[PDB]
């Protein structure tokens, strides 16, 4: 049990991170003038390791979910 | 095309002055009024769209040789479904016998 | 043995002993070494390079494309294609949103309408902005207008390209050509930009 | 499966530059090769 909701979690953080890791949610590539994103609030060390800093994770997943969800069913319509 | 109303030919298509006239061989000139303001066209991803597939997703059920999923359809309440995957995106839809569409077909 | 990557039988050495030209290569690769050490450690700087160096034509971000005979009506009285004449509905928001961006005095008879592939400007993460830039500083004999990017699937984005009097006086090496030849060369050559 | 379960689900989303089937067919191929421990089993069959 323990192990189906943590790979869950788990799953959703990777392909969430796997997809904005060129997209940027504010549109077109992201902009690194420093381990931070300018367009968006995206740290370079979030990428890849989403359970040292798991506050800094969830505060990005937090503020683009939403739109993430929208343009997730967009592709896998029609 | 435009049909000549007497000899119904294909008329040719000429340009003037903001009008378009057609022009049959034998002699007989038209205007269009608005259906003939398209030049070309041209439309992408033929081999994937939603009417290209029509057929094939209505007849889905029918077909013996479909991938079925073990899944409830919500309508009938039949206990399997059949799942199809369209296009070079993996589009997956699950169709029923009675009728229902996932995508809400 | 894919296009772009064939490598099957001996496909690359007969490029090399038959000193094919570059348009004959069918596994032609190139390495590119980052400028900035700091960048050069950094994958994610080297792979939004990477990503930022992908060749996308506007044409792979259509749906489809129609050639219509019209010019630009600033009113509701003029006469427009009927599947498409609700477009008129955002041509207004676009004049009520862009008041630098006026259409000029020699517009031709000559639209091109256009659909784009909204999974395409997704999957590629393409802004509208960025392509009709794009489009107005490669193109400065058109005049360019389109919807808003919404975000609600079921209402598409139309691109809608009327041509300028410039376009029809540049063709004239080959003066057997009319209007609509032009037209669809300048089509062709707006969805290669 | 995990895959296939991803890929009903609408949770596989290909990088920039590929499409899903491509990034799917990438996924089953890594997906499907064998461990290095494949030669525990047989090692302990076999009497060097
Ligand atoms: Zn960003
Ligand atoms: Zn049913």
């Amino acid at each position: 049990k323990k192990v189906q909701t943590a790979l869950k979690a788990s799953l959703e953080f990777n392909t969430f991170y796997a997809f904005y890791e060129s997209r940027c949610p504010k549109g077109g590539l992201h902009d690194f003038q420093d381990k931070k994103c300018v367009k968006c609030g995206l740290f370079t060390y979030i990428i890849y390791d989403h359970l040292s800093q798991p506050e800094l994770v969830h505060d990005y997943y937090n503020n683009y979910k939403d739109q993430y969800d929208k343009e997730k069913m967009s592709i896998r319509s029609i | 095309m435009k049909i000549c109303k007497a000899c119904s030919s294909c008329m040719v298509r000429t340009y003037v002055d903001g009008n378009i006239i057609f022009r049959c061989s034998c002699g007989e000139s038209v205007q269009g009024d608005s259906q003939n303001l398209l030049v070309s066209s041209k439309v992408y991803h033929t081999g994937e769209m939603e009417d290209k597939y029509k057929i094939f997703i209505k007849n889905a059920p029918f077909d013996p040789t479909n991938c079925q999923i073990k899944k409830d359809c919500p309508n009938c309440h039949l206990d399997y479904l059949t799942q199809i995957c369209i296009g070079s995106q993996k589009i997956i839809i699950l169709v029923c016998r009675c009728g229902y569409m996932s995508n809400r077909g | 043995v894919a296009g772009g990557t064939n490598k099957s039988g001996i496909v690359r050495p007969q490029e090399i002993f038959s000193a094919k030209p570059v348009e004959a290569e069918q596994s032609s690769e190139m390495l590119l070494r980052l400028k900035n050490p700091e960048v050069e450690t950094n994958k994610t700087y080297a792979q939004e390079i990477a990503n930022s160096i992908e060749l996308i034509t506007f044409e792979r971000l259509i749906l489809q494309w129609h050639l219509l005979y019209e010019t630009y009506s600033s009113t509701k009285k003029n006469v427009m294609y009927p599947d498409f004449a609700s477009d008129v509905e955002w041509m207004t928001d676009f004049l009520e949103n862009h008041p630098l961006l006026q259409p000029p005095e020699d517009i031709a008879n000559w639209c091109i309408r256009l659909e784009l592939n909204k999974t395409t400007m997704i999957l590629k993460s393409i802004s509208l902005e960025s392509i009709i830039n794009s489009l107005r500083a490669k193109h400065p004999n058109t005049y360019i207008m389109h919807s808003v990017e919404n975000t609600a699937s079921g209402i598409p984005i139309i691109i809608r390209i009327y041509l300028r009097e410039s376009a029809f006086r540049r063709s004239t090496n080959t003066r057997m050509a009319t209007d609509e030849k032009i037209a669809v060369n300048v089509v062709d050559k707006l969805l290669n930009s | 499966e995990e895959i296939n379960n991803r890929l009903l689900h609408g949770d596989i989303m290909p990088p920039i530059g590929l499409t899903t089937h491509d990034f799917y067919e990438k996924l089953q191929l890594n997906a499907l090769k064998f461990p290095d421990r494949i030669l525990k089993p047989i090692m302990n069959s076999i009497n060097p």
